[PDB]
DNA sequence: GGGCTAATGACGGCGAATACCC
RNA sequence: GCGGAGAGGUA
DNA sequence: GGGTATTCGCCGTGTACCTCTCCTAGCCC
């Protein structure tokens, strides 16, 4: 996604390649992906049941 | 926090019996046996050994002849 | 747990082995794979190795824990805790005895030799292809006959009797146990005193170690064959149940169920009577069987089931990365610990660290639950697990209070040097990700790009106060490798700083006066004055000039208003001046210097905190940014390319003509080229550099810009003059695959846009680069691991061992000037013996002193130019080396402490910065000075020309308070002009020869006299006319035509009357052997000018450290003399000619061999010196250590090495290298006798206490002489007394072979071993333990 | 990703590798280097044997933790045990000697 | 499911084992 | 469900 | 026969971490 961004050092919170970022990018929910994780239980036949 | 011991290294040059002696001390502390002789500001026994050393009172003999005593 | 020492190795006799076994596994099945219960009998069984579970037999009777020794009468398993079936081991009885693969096939191999037969023999009979005749009694048939399948069947036949021969690893064995071992050592040492030839002296010298070393340890030779096989214990080898009925084995479990089947059925085969082929095959089977279990992989590979890869042995479970030592017993895997991605956390203290409350609870736990029983929150533990698992406010107000003073361990995945671990007080915080301090980035080589860190928790109180102690941040602000910081300001601060101290010309408040920093930062901050702005101010700087007392001065100075800003946090101890310049990466960098040498480790911590914090937060006031205007195109650029072009355009259509050829066509384009990118990137820098023309309050003035890529630039927080230009110029010239240079370069930058062609050269750059820095990585943790893996059990034993020995160190100045200055070279080691003032008994250093920073400045009043101090490598001290020996260097600034293991720290230091590392025609004087010949002895000719007649001719350049600046060496026949006294313009021309040719000089002069240059054998006159024109050829010996080829043609050298003129002061018959290629071209008739043309003779990086460290012969060894005098030859012409160095005084029969090809340097008639160069090449480090002796080769290393690295520009005080070398060297060969065995390699060490235990008696004894000898890393501790430390990361086999049948005892003594043991490291804070536990044997 | 204590491995009682189960740290052999560089005698030895290799004193320093105390019992890490009892299914008989 | 049986695409270094050259 | 291969990725 | 080359074969080739599939097999009763 595209977003708004402003090159300067900010008391040094983007110190190394490290990134800032604004609370709206969160509050307008644009960096929220859904994973998806499966599963299984599997119930084989033992010989003692 | 006890940032630096630069004077404790001072005293003891060694710079390696200095945690001996002071982890003696501090274990002496710890298992409740003795008891500190500097006001602690909520420090634990370890910050409070070396905050000892620093000020001169305790060292290797003074452990011995306490101990023998 | 058992107090113990001595870990022993020795060959397992079969009693032994069923000594330890519990019972024998006779079947190969395991489990009956319906219910899990192990089989009676078998590879898992209860009878044999243990109850499965604890307390409790197979079959149920017996369950209960009043049994303890009880044996189930139905199944045979006692009842006892199922930790036991991890110990006890099982056994299978072979039916025909069997070899290990081990001691045989381990490179020397030591049955073969054991027996003296040779390997291949051994390999006919192990494939059971043939027989061998063993002591064959009264026939005609010797021992060790080798007999085909129908010479067998026919010796069989005709003799029944007196013909004894058998097969495989069992006739080994007989052989074996028939062997009288001290009859034939006492055979061999008789025979060794009969025999002198090198290479079977030297076969019979190991063997002899051999038969001594079996006849000492007590193991005999039979052992090496197999009757018995022990069993590891269950538990080590699982054959877990994996979920839904199938099974999860090891690969041992496969080996050891095929090794059950083929001994089986051999069994049954025996019990059958069976031909011999068919037994014979069942043996061999069983052999690759076995072998397989033992060492898979030196045979046909036994391969897996329906997997193609080759299953993994006991022998690869130990040796190799994967398997064992390294993984396991170096490399494991603590508790408490853990791992995140790191983050910048700039509000952070330089002791501390941000931490996830979730991972500091997680880490914690148990101090949790401790703390919450203490203030009796939690009734019993699992309340308090139950308290920990809601995660209420009263756990997090407990983390609070345990973590107040605790500190964490913090480490960067390639833990490079020991800064990579350092300790710190963790902070609690939200979020997922650990914090880490900006300025120790630099230490960890820390990015904050996905870069992760892990996080250990000290347990103990010892390791508590280490932790904070040794491993601190704050403690480490120098590196260990060379004394400067390590926690310099990086990019941002620096960036900040930067922009606060530059002042412009002309802004709000020009010229305003202040009384002080805090008024300024009140005009700054308010928007009254601008961060930088020329302002004078009054300052008060105190100085500590007295004896540590601070004097405030108090004046008026001219500064900016960000130099006021940034003097508020500067400590009181340090001058104004600091802070008054530019302000870039250097300038900080030497303000942290000061500071910490002037006021001490607190005030400099601090003061970097304090640095961060003010840079942080100005450059972020600064809003430095990066447009694309900001870089600027230069505006003559496209002239200059136009022009270019235009040349290039001629330089090519005068080439098609053909007046040059191509590669001249080609070196001219690449340097006009080269020589337009200079001129472009030099108008590009002039635009960019000072383009401000800004005006005052009239007329302008121009000004060193405020662009914010220059600033960028020149400030030394991102990109270097070169990226400047690669933004904003031409981006030079590149390189092809093969190294080519393409002649058009990219004229384009990353400003305008690439085309097609000049991206893609480009992309191959940045490819061959990254390639490059993988495989460059890889090689340097390789030679790293050898580094750290040599030195790691030299530690710091004793205070001073009172040798007067040591080295002379000098500055090396590398042709043109001082490549590296005294001051650093000398710093911080202790003096060999006082040095004198230019005036006698004038001492300027006592006895063994530290030089200090005061005693380096004093030097410089004085001019001291060369300074002996002790060194490592010739310290005297046993086991380990003394104090001063060493010297103070170290992150610390004091001499260097009792118990530090010096070792590692210098191959630590040695080995991680490597990761950057891949005409001469006439002498150019740099300064006017004095010009000083050393080393040479001249003679004045008639010319008027200062002869050269030695070839190691020195011409240094002493300067007006006497000290030598510049230092070339001169070779021999090189015409001079200034002989000595003259004192020498700027650039002057002072000397001068050929490049591509070196002349023959004649030392006297008359007419040329033929001798043995005869017409028409060996020499073909093919000679021109008048103008003196000749092709007269003197060939070399190779070249030598068919028909001269015994003839050596000579010219002696006569006078005008015809008596050959002598040599001044020798009475030789000058006889000139014309050397190779001698084309005379003046023919007779031309008289001689003095300096007549005889005859025209026409890697670095890592691999060169790699190579220098492990002392590889570099395939072309140049040759040195061993003795002085008088050489001559000898027989000739066999294939190598003969050279006989006859000694003036010593004994003449020294003789070596010189091969076809080799040209010579000197003549036949020189005075050579000891290890004088005899042929040109580079120099293998065992010659120059042999002839030269110690300090020499050290010095050679040292200063090959250093050269390498420096080129590189990074700085490592050489004591690292010499502890390396000294740890190279540690072994000698004894060439007397009178103690040892007259001929074995024994370490230094022994042989040295050996001496000293001969002089402690009143009587003298006997004292043995030895020589050094110099051994590669890799070797040398192949060659190391612990056999531990060698297993640990070499040919596991080889090694473990050497020392099972040599009996070896480890004592453990070094670092290596104590951490594989698991207890205390006889370094640091261990080394009190140590000592101490040395007081407690042999005491009360 | 962090543990206290949890599931150790089976034949050499090390924690776990990994993820997906709790699972340690790696402290390698740079690391080992690194400690030696310092005089870090203690910590080394207790990262040696209380953190991961040595049962009894794993249990043994749970307890005294729990207790309120810090002290530790280093003993002998169990994976030597296991090498010893790896190199002796070899011919090689290797014993930890005692006088 | 259960029961029974069991090929080719590194490279360098080094030291020992023949090949051969006088 | 401890292991080991193969593939990919991170620094 | 003894010293020198040459083939030959073994041994090594950075750390830390994170995903996924796949795991004794074939034939006969
Ligand atoms: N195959 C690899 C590739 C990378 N690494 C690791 O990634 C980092 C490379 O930094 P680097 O110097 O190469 C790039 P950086 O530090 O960010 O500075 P720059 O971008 O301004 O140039 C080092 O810590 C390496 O240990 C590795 O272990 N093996
Ligand atoms: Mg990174
Ligand atoms: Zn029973
Ligand atoms: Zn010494």
């Amino acid at each position: 996604q595209n977003m708004r961004v402003a090159f300067m050092p900010w008391n040094g919170y983007n110190f190394e390649d490290s990134i800032l970022v604004s609370e709206r990018v969160v509050q307008e929910d644009r960096f929220t992906t859904i994973h998806i994780q499966e599963l299984a239980c599997v119930s084989r036949d033992t010989k003692l049941g | 926090a006890r940032v630096t011991v630069q004077d404790a290294v001072e005293k003891i040059g060694n710079r390696f019996d200095l945690v001996l002696v002071a982890a003696r001390r501090a274990r002496q502390m710890q298992v409740g046996g003795k008891d500190p002789l500097v006001p602690e500001e909520n420090d634990k026994t370890t910050v409070i050994a070396l905050r000892e050393i620093e000020e001169g009172l305790i060292n290797n003999q003074i452990l011995d002849v306490r101990e023998r005593q | 747990t058992e107090e113990f020492d001595a870990i022993k190795i020795a060959l397992a006799s079969p009693d032994m082995i069923r000594s330890w076994s519990f019972g024998e596994v006779k079947k190969p099945e395991t489990i009956n794979y319906r219910t899990f219960k192990p089989e009676r009998d078998g590879l898992f069984c209860a009878r044999i190795f243990g109850p499965v579970k604890d307390y409790e037999c197979l079959c149920g009777k017996y369950k209960r824990l009043k049994h303890r020794g009880v044996i189930c009468e139905k199944c045979g398993v006692e009842v006892t805790q199922t930790k036991v079936r991890r110990e006890r081991m099982g056994h299978i009885e072979l039916a025909s005895p069997t070899a290990h693969i081990w001691f045989l096939k381990s490179l020397p191999s030591r049955i073969g030799l054991l027996l003296d037969m040779p390997l291949r023999d051994i390999e006919r009979v192990l494939y059971f292809e043939s027989y061998v005749v063993i002591e064959g009694g009264m026939t005609n048939l010797e021992r060790q006959q080798i007999l085909t399948e129908e010479q067998y069947l026919d010796a069989l036949e005709e003799f029944g009797d007196e013909f004894d021969a058998k097969m495989g690893a069992e006739a080994i064995q007989a052989l074996l146990k028939s062997m009288d071992l001290e009859q034939e050592c006492e055979q061999l040492r008789e025979e060794l005193n009969e025999t002198n030839s090198e290479t079977k002296r030297k076969k019979l010298t190991k063997r002899i170690k051999l038969l001594e070393a079996f006849v000492q340890s007590g193991n005999k030779p039979e052992w090496m064959i197999l009757t018995v096989l022990p069993v590891l214990p269950p538990d080590l080898r699982p054959l877990v149940p994996l979920d839904g009925g199938r099974f999860a084995t090891s690969d041992l479990n496969d080996l050891y169920r095929r090794v059950i089947n083929r001994n089986n059925r051999l069994k049954r085969l025996l019990d059958l009577a069976a031909p011999d082929i068919i037994v014979r095959n069942e043996k061999r089977m069983l052999q690759e069987a076995v072998d397989a279990l033992l060492d898979n992989g030196r045979r046909g590979r036994a391969i897996t089931g329906s997997n193609k890869r080759p299953l993994k042995s006991l022998a690869d479970m130990i040796k190799g990365k994967q398997g064992r030592f390294r993984q396991n017993l170096l490399g494991k895997r603590v508790d408490y610990s853990g791992r995140s991605v790191i983050t910048v956390g700039p509000y952070l203290r330089l002791h501390q660290c941000g931490l996830p409350k979730k991972m500091a609870l997680e880490l914690f736990k148990p101090f949790i639950y401790g703390k919450l029983e203490l203030r009796g929150l939690a009734t019993t533990i699992k309340a308090a697990k139950k308290m920990v698992e809601r995660e209420e406010a009263v756990v997090w107000d407990i983390l609070d209070e345990v973590i107040r003073e605790h500190p964490v361990l913090l480490n960067r995945a390639p833990t490079l040097h020991r800064l990579g671990i350092q300790a710190f007080e963790p902070v609690l915080i939200e979020g997922k990700a650990i914090q880490l301090h900006p300025l120790v980035c630099a230490a960890y080589n820390a990015d904050f790009d996905g870069d992760q860190m892990a996080v250990h928790v000290p347990l103990t109180l010892e390791a508590q106060l280490e932790a904070r102690a040794l491993m601190m941040s704050t403690n480490n602000i120098l590196s260990p490798a060379n004394g400067e910081p390590i926690i310099v300001p990086s990019q941002d601060v620096v960036l900040g700083l930067y922009y606060m101290t530059r002042d412009c010309v002309n802004a709000k408040g020009e010229g305003m006066v202040l009384t002080g920093p805090k008024e300024a930062e009140r005009l700054y901050r308010s928007g009254l004055a601008s961060l930088h702005a020329r302002v004078k101010v009054r300052i008060t700087e105190y100085e500590k000039d007295a004896n540590g007392e601070l004097v405030a001065k108090t004046s008026l100075k001219d500064t900016t208003v960000g130099r006021a800003i940034l003097w508020m946090i500067v400590p009181k101890g340090l001058p104004y001046s600091i802070v008054n310049q530019a302000l870039g990466k250097k300038a900080i960098s030497k303000m942290l210097n000061t500071c910490y040498r002037i006021l001490g480790l607190k005030p400099t911590v601090i003061f970097a905190d304090q640095i961060m914090y003010t840079g942080f937060a100005y450059a972020a006031r600064s809003g430095a940014s990066v447009g694309i205007d900001d870089m600027v195109i230069p505006e003559k650029k496209h002239e200059i390319i136009s022009e270019a072009e235009a040349e290039v355009a001629e330089i090519q259509e005068q080439f098609q003509s053909g007046l040059v050829t191509a590669g001249e066509r080609y070196n001219k384009v690449i340097d006009i080229w080269a020589a337009a990118n200079d001129r472009v990137s030099k108008a590009m820098m002039d635009n960019l550099q000072t383009e401000t023309v800004i005006n005052r309050d009239g007329q302008e003035e121009k000004q060193v810009s405020f662009n914010s890529i220059y600033m960028m630039a020149d400030s030394g927080a991102r990109g270097s003059a070169a990226q400047i230009r690669q933004l904003a110029g031409m981006r030079g010239l590149m390189a092809k695959p093969d190294g080519s240079i393409i002649e058009t370069p990219i004229t384009a930058n990353f400003r305008e846009g690439l085309n097609v062609l000049q991206y893609f050269i480009s992309t191959h750059g940045a490819r061959k680069g990254l390639a490059d820095t993988a495989l460059k990585t890889a090689n340097s943790g390789y030679l790293t691991r050898r580094l750290v893996d040599v030195a790691q059990d030299l530690v710091v034993t004793e205070d001073d061992c009172g040798t007067h020995e040591g080295i002379m160190m000098t500055p090396v100045i590398e042709g043109g000037d001082v490549k590296e200055p005294l001051r650093d070279r000398v710093l911080g080691r202790v003096t060999a013996e006082d040095v004198l003032k230019p005036g006698t008994a004038d001492i300027l250093v006592p006895r063994n002193t530290l030089l200090h920073e005061q005693w380096c400045d004093l030097l410089e009043e004085n001019s001291v130019d060369a300074v002996k101090v002790r060194s490592v490598v010739s310290c005297d001290t046993d086991f380990g080396v003394c104090a001063h020996c060493y010297g103070r260097d170290l992150a610390r600034g004091h001499i260097i402490n009792k118990g530090e293991a010096i070792g590692v720290i210098a191959a630590q230091s040695i080995g991680e910065p490597g990761t950057q590392l891949t005409a001469e025609s006439s002498i150019q004087v740099k300064n006017k000075g004095s010009i000083k010949l050393s080393n040479v002895k001249s003679v004045v000719n008639s010319s008027g020309k200062l002869v050269i007649t030695s070839r190691n001719t020195e011409l240094k350049l002493i300067d007006e308070f006497g000290r030598t600046k510049e230092s070339y060496k001169v070779p021999y026949g090189a015409v001079l002009a200034k002989g000595d006294g003259e004192q020498v313009a700027g650039g002057e021309t002072v000397a001068n020869w050929d490049p591509h040719t070196m002349p023959v000089i004649t030392e006297v002069s008359g007419f040329v006299r033929f001798t043995d240059m005869i017409d028409g054998q060996t020499i073909t006159r093919q000679t021109d006319e008048l103008t003196g024109l000749s092709s007269l050829v003197v060939l070399d010996s190779a070249e030598r035509t068919a028909g001269g080829k015994d003839l050596r043609p000579a010219l002696k050298i006569v006078d005008a009357q015809g008596n050959d003129v002598l040599i001044p002061g020798t009475d030789m018959p000058a006889q000139y052997f014309l050397p190779g290629k001698a084309i005379v071209q003046l023919e007779d008739g031309v008289q001689i000018s003095s300096g007549d043309t005889l005859a025209r003779i026409p890697t670095g990086g890592l691999p060169r450290v790699a190579d220098l460290f492990e002392a590889r012969r570099p395939k072309e060894p140049a040759i040195l003399a061993e003795i002085s005098g008088i050489v001559s030859f000898g027989k000739e012409t066999k294939g190598k000619r003969r050279l006989v160095i006859t000694p003036v005084d010593g004994s003449d029969p020294y003789e070596e061999m010189i091969p076809k090809w080799r040209q010579l340097n000197v003549f036949e008639g020189e005075r050579v010196e000891r290890g004088d160069v005899i042929s040109d090449g580079p120099e293998a480090p065992h010659d120059i250590l042999r002839l030269r002796g110690v300090h020499a080769v050290t010095r050679y290393i040292v200063n090959e090495v250093q050269d390498v690295y420096r080129l590189q520009g990074v700085k490592i005080n050489d004591k690292h290298i010499e502890v390396i070398v000294r740890q190279m060297l540690r072994k000698a060969t004894i060439v007397n006798a009178g103690s040892s065995d007259f001929l074995e390699g024994e370490q230094v060490e022994y042989s040295r206490v050996k001496i000293a235990n001969r002089e402690l008696e009143a009587n003298g004894k006997v004292g043995a002489t030895y020589s050094r000898d110099l051994l590669g890393i890799t070797k040398a501790s192949l060659a190391t007394e612990s056999f531990i430390s060698a297993a640990s990361f070499q040919e596991t086999t080889r090694v473990l072979t050497e020392a099972a049948v040599a009996g070896k005892r480890d004592e453990l003594r070094g670092l290596k071993e104590n951490v594989i043991v698991g207890r205390l490291i006889p370094a640091g804070t261990g080394y009190a333990y140590h000592q101490d536990r040395m007081r407690r044997r042999a005491a009360g | 990703h962090a543990r206290s204590t949890g599931s150790y491995s089976l034949v050499t009682q090390q924690p776990l590798g990994g993820k997906a189960q709790f699972g340690g740290q790696r402290f390698g052999e740079m690391e080992v280097w690194a400690l030696e560089a310092y005089g870090a005698a203690y910590t080394l030895q207790e990262m040696l044997t209380v953190k991961s290799d040595d049962v009894n004193g794993r249990t043994k320093m749970y307890k005294n933790i729990v207790d309120g105390n810090h002290q530790m019992e280093p003993g002998m890490p169990e994976s030597f045990n296991v090498l010893l009892k790896e190199i002796r299914s070899l011919g090689i008989n290797i014993e930890l000697e005692d006088e």
